RNA sequence: GCGAAGGCCGGGGGCUAGAAGGCGAUCAGACACCACCGUAUUCCCGGCCGUAAACGGUGCCGCCCCGCGGCCGGCGCGCGCGUCCCGCCGGCCGCCCAGGGAAACCGGGAGGCUCCGGGCUCUGGGGGGAGUAUGGCCGCAAGGCUGAAACUUGAAGGCAUU
RNA sequence: CGCUGCUGCAGUUGAAACGCCCGUAGUUGGCCCCCCGCCGCCACGAGGAAACGGGAGCGCUCCAGGCAGGCCCGUUGGCCC
């Protein structure tokens, strides 16, 4: 295998931590979601500490973990 | 020259262990360089034990084991035989032998 | 340029299936592994391994300046075959310290270029080749250690079946560069080289 | 003389000739013959013998070591040890390593570049126990600046102009002209700008 | 804390020819280092360095052709005065004919020998041989 | 312990000196 | 290297390549500064007002959709805080382990760590105030500190 | 190559070949260093072409037993073998 | 500012061991080891003291550096999916290819160093005299910290090998 | 004598990392703007006693020297520090 640098592999670089790599960049991102109430979809951090409520149902729909936001009510996928 | 890289104790991330005393010399030695053996015999000898057991009235009694855990100080474990000197070659070694 | 049909010979071979440890130099070679954990060897790559150890073989001018040498008792039967098929000589069993760097050894020997079969066994071989200039080839499992071995061919090594069959391959192409035999034909099945 | 090594024969037979072509081609060489043919030079000194002993149930057991240092006198050099129980067979054994171990000498300009070659190629550096040496190029008036012993290494290699700087015990004789010896032996393994282009049949040990 | 970057990159382009590497990558890019490579790559010591963009100090990709045996770098940059740039010369390099100094000078960031010609004195960054 | 001994000993010497200070004031 | 401990810890941000505005997001740079500004009246921390903005709404980098950063924006509008938050932050745990320190007198590992805290206080203070972005006159005593937060 | 004096005729001696995977020169006792040669072969009726392209591995190389990885790639990227 | 133990001071407490003390056996003599009794101490609160083989006999911050492991605390990836697997970050570690070193060995350095220069502090300069004398500062004391000289001497020492 | 170490010493075990942590002076500071202002820096200037040292010429019989000498640069006694 020729696998060079500068031009490296991205399945590798994803492995390695976000700052030891060519360009320090984000490991999060945004999450297109739908609650169990409202079917408009609100955009959410994927590691929201903070307390996110629903534009719709009252209760929050974020519960704050060590990594990843976890979510309580229904939940979409991958945001465009 | 230093003998062992160990120290002859397993301290790591430490600077002090509980100390405990030689079972048979009664010297305070650091929990780490004591020699540790557990022993689970039998409450009696197995050439008593077949004699213990006949004489049982009870249905089915197995003679109850003795648990204890024998902390030896080095000069101790050398002297009654726990630990043995050996050679620089096998100094290393770490499996149970024997 | 992988044949058709390897599932009756490197796949029957049980050259595949490797060992549960992986070295960083054979990590090209291996590619996925098993539940269990065994590394399974990727069979182009042993194509392209087998052919490239018939390069360095059919450069040498004399075959039986050409030596080969393996301790492993499976082993005897196949590398008496590859010295039966092209002649080069054989070294059984122990090689004996200073074979190579001794002129009092009543054996002493100047192998142009070396086989071991394993650097497991056949260490030896490859440690003393180096005092001497001398290449070594070899066939190597997952847990292989690449030093002084110039040429590595990823090979089973395991099953007596698998020694046998690598070096039938080895030794039928290295027999067809030369051009001695046909190329390209529809002849021993390996099962002479397996003991 | 009777040939063993593919080399030995080669040699009485003229099939390889000068070592330069075998240092090229970085093969060891078993027999001294192989040196004696190479070389009808008529330089070969004994550097010192010493005395050494064991102590056992009878005491001490004394045996000699020689170390002698034997040099075309330009281009290659050669330090070599043995041992025994007297010193005359001692010399012996080693001046027979001292030819299995001769080595190129690669022999450059201090600056002054025109004809003959005449100090090291480039600082030269080698180490044998604490003896640590470096040898520095020099200008042509100015001669071999250094030790008796190690000079006489200098002389053995032919080495014109050389200030050497010699750091550790180097009254120990064996490091310090060891150490002189590991300097010389590595010349011809540096990289200099003038090596720095790129290039079977040829081969010395193609011959079969 | 990091106070010297060529220090750190030029450890980093010998560790790897030692090893033998074909690309290394500098975790800190600073002007003066890309400068060091170009007077390398131009003698040939080494051959294309990268500058990757981090949008932050920046990296580089220096590929190695291995023709390098020690590139130091003389820490303080020390005052070479013109009557001096061949007193450093014996002491840091292997022959006046082989070997480069790099000495930053109001010119600008050039080998001794150019310097020697030019009969100016500058301050010594660093030793590549 | 020869070194812990000697320590001992030089500060029996060195409370007696002070002591003999003492009485000449 | 941590500053008052022997501990080595990397657990930081990374900032995006892009420093331009995300296409998802539709917030204009008057909206998310109106909501910096509400969450100034709520009294919410700029490292607060940072992370509301990222999480209710989707701006993760303000300055990406703005051209300033929260500071910056509370500076221009004087709704700055008055102490920066950072020595105010310090202010507030000195403050705290103090207080226990009233109740317990033999908590002489908490007595360490109040050294450490409060030497931050006087460091980021002393930076603070050749910046001025404190009064040249501001000083943090000890006994003082539970009136000055 | 060699060291040209200022006439310009080399005057050095042996020249020494360069290891093919790092191009560290092969000493002269460097009796670890190996020189081995790969066959070239026709487009069909494979067989010896008369020429064998010669690659330098020193005894540096061998000790990391990079060379098994380098040779493979040396050929793939020289084409040649592979 | 903190700082094991021992010690000291003013109180409390007092079981266990147990410096001192006394004792029985020893042995030429043991006053020692061993047996027995036992005061200070041990333990608490409020202060002192400022020492340890206070050790990894290895200052601190930073960089690259070769594999193969174990443990530990987070985090993420895969898969039906189990305290599974692969990684990532941080800590504790074992073995170790180079490299280094007088070796022992170290290799998460003691590597990247006679080819000697990333930054900052501390300390040493043959063995003793001597960590003494004297002055100072500190402590209730014990003593700590600082710290010589006259003079004497051909070795003292390191690590290896018979 | 690299046994004083700027070049250029050593501190795991030979002599030697303070028991730890905060900390002021002191010393040291990531990357970053081509264009100037002040720095330090470096280059070359002037201007600065000879002796001495280096050095030009000169057979005190050689020499240590001394500026002499030979029909002579404006005969010398330059020039460098």
């Amino acid at each position: 295998m020729n696998v060079d640098l500068l031009y490296p592999d991205p399945v590798e670089e994803q492995r390695k931590h976000k700052l030891k790599r060519l360009v320090q960049g984000p490991n999060s991102y945004f999450l297109e979601i739908k609650c169990a109430g409202c079917q408009d979809i609100v955009v959410v951090y994927s590691h929201a500490n903070t307390p996110v409520f629903c534009p719709g149902c009252t209760s929050q729909i974020s519960i704050p973990t060590g990594g990843k936001c976890a979510f309580t009510s229904q939940v979409e996928r991958y945001r465009q | 020259p230093v003998k062992r890289r160990n120290n002859g104790r397993s301290k790591y991330n430490c600077g002090h262990t509980n100390i405990v005393r030689c079972q048979n010399c009664h010297r305070c030695v650091p929990k780490d360089k004591v020699i540790k053996r557990f022993t689970i015999r039998n409450i009696v000898d197995n050439t008593i034990a077949d004699d213990v057991l006949n004489a049982c009235v009870i249905q089915g009694f197995a003679i109850p084991k003795l648990y204890n855990k024998v902390q030896y100080c080095v000069s101790c474990s050398i002297h009654n035989h726990i630990v043995r000197v050996r050679s620089r070659e096998d100094r290393k070694i770490r499996t149970p032998p024997k | 340029q992988l044949k058709e049909a390897d599932v009756k010979k490197m796949l029957v071979a049980t050259t595949h299936l490797g060992v549960r440890n992986i070295d960083r130099r054979m990590q090209f070679y291996i590619f996925d592994r098993q539940k269990d954990g065994t590394f399974v060897f990727n069979l182009q790559k042993v194509w392209a391994k087998i052919v490239f150890a018939a390069r360095i073989l059919v450069t040498i001018d004399d075959p039986a300046e050409i030596a080969v040498v393996a301790n492993r008792p499976d082993a005897q039967r196949a590398i008496l075959k590859f010295c039966k098929y092209t002649h080069a000589t054989a070294f059984p069993g122990r090689f004996i310290p200073g074979n190579f760097t001794n002129r009092m050894n009543p054996n002493y020997c100047e192998p142009r270029l070396l086989l071991v079969n394993d650097p497991v066994v056949d260490r030896q071989a490859i440690l003393e080749a180096s005092y001497v200039n001398i290449p070594t080839i070899s066939l190597c499992n997952s847990d292989a250690n690449l030093k002084f071995i110039d040429v590595a061919i990823p090979c089973n090594n395991k099953t007596p079946m698998s020694i046998g069959l690598i070096y039938w391959l080895l030794a039928r192409e290295v027999l067809r560069l030369k051009g001695s035999i046909s190329r390209t034909e529809e002849d021993v099945k390996p099962d002479l080289f397996v003991a | 003389w009777h040939p063993s090594t593919k080399l030995g024969r080669l040699v009485k037979a003229g099939k390889i000739e000068s070592l330069y072509d075998i240092f090229k081609y970085s093969l060891p060489i078993k027999e001294t013959e192989i040196i004696d043919y190479f070389f009808p030079k008529s330089a070969e000194e004994v550097c010192n013998i010493m005395s050494v002993q064991k102590q056992t149930t009878a005491g001490q057991r004394t045996r000699f070591r020689a170390h002698v240092i034997v040099g075309n006198r330009d281009g290659f050099i050669g330090y070599g040890a043995g041992v025994s129980k007297e010193v005359a067979n001692a010399i012996k054994k080693a001046a027979k390593n001292a030819r299995l171990n001769i080595v190129p000498v690669r022999r450059g300009f201090w600056g002054g570049k025109l004809g003959d070659p005449h100090t090291v190629s480039s600082k030269l550096s080698g180490k044998c126990g604490s003896v640590r040496v470096r040898l520095i190029p020099a200008p042509r008036g100015a001669g071999i600046v250094a030790s008796p012993t190690v000079a006489k290494v200098l002389e053995f290699a032919g080495v014109s102009d050389v200030f050497t700087r010699q750091s550790g015990h180097s009254r120990t004789l064996m490091n310090s002209v060891g150490a002189v010896y590991n300097a010389l032996k590595s010349s011809y393994s540096i990289l200099t700008p003038d090596l720095w282009k790129k290039e079977h049949v040829q081969d010395i040990r193609t011959m079969s | 804390v990091r106070i010297n970057v060529l220090r750190d990159a030029l450890k980093s382009i010998c560790n790897a020819q030692r090893i033998g590497k074909k690309q290394v990558i500098v975790r800190p890019s600073s002007k003066v280092i890309i400068e060091f490579l170009q007077l390398m790559q131009k003698n040939g010591y080494i051959s294309d360095f990268a500058v990757v963009d981090n949008h932050r100090s920046n990296r580089i990709v220096v590929n190695l052709i291995g023709r390098l045996n020690k590139a130091g770098v003389i820490s303080p940059r020390f005052d070479i005065p013109a009557n001096d740039i061949e007193k450093w010369v014996v002491n840091l390099l292997p022959s006046r004919l082989f070997g480069h100094i790099i000495l930053t000078t109001s010119q600008g960031i050039m080998d001794h020998i150019e310097a020697q010609h030019r009969q100016i004195g500058g301050k010594v960054i660093g030793y590549f041989y | 312990m020869r070194a812990k001994w000697a320590k001992k000993r030089m500060r029996k010497l060195k409370r007696k000196r002070r002591h003999m200070k003492a009485r000449s004031k | 290297g941590r500053m008052h401990s022997k501990g080595k810890g990397i657990s930081r941000s990374a900032i995006p390549y892009t420093r331009a505005p995300a296409p998802w997001n539709k917030y204009t740079p008057e909206d998310v500064c109106e909501q910096i500004c509400k969450l100034a009246k709520k009294g919410t921390p700029p490292s607060r007002i940072g992370l509301i903005l990222r999480d209710q709404f989707a701006i993760g980098q303000v300055k990406n959709v703005t051209g300033s950063k929260i500071v910056r924006i509370l500076k221009a509008k004087g709704l700055a805080p008055e102490i920066p938050e950072d020595l105010y932050c310090m202010i507030k745990k000195a403050v705290a382990i103090r207080k226990h320190l009233e109740r317990s007198r033999r908590d002489k590992d908490s007595k360490f760590r109040l050294i450490l805290v409060e030497s931050r206080i006087h460091r980021l203070a002393r930076y603070y105030r050749q910046a001025r972005r404190l009064p040249p006159t501001f000083r943090y005593k000890s006994d003082q500190a539970a009136a000055l937060l | 190559i060699g060291m040209k004096n200022s006439s310009g005729v080399v005057v050095d001696a042996y020249i020494p070949r360069k290891c093919s995977a790092t191009n560290r020169l092969i000493g002269p006792k460097d009796h670890a260093a190996v020189q081995l040669s790969v066959a070239r072969v026709n487009d069909k009726g494979k067989m010896i072409e008369n020429n064998y392209v010669t690659f330098a591995f020193c005894g540096a190389i061998r000790s990391r037993g990079g060379v098994d990885s380098a040779f493979m790639l040396l050929a793939q990227e020289h084409g040649l073998m592979e």
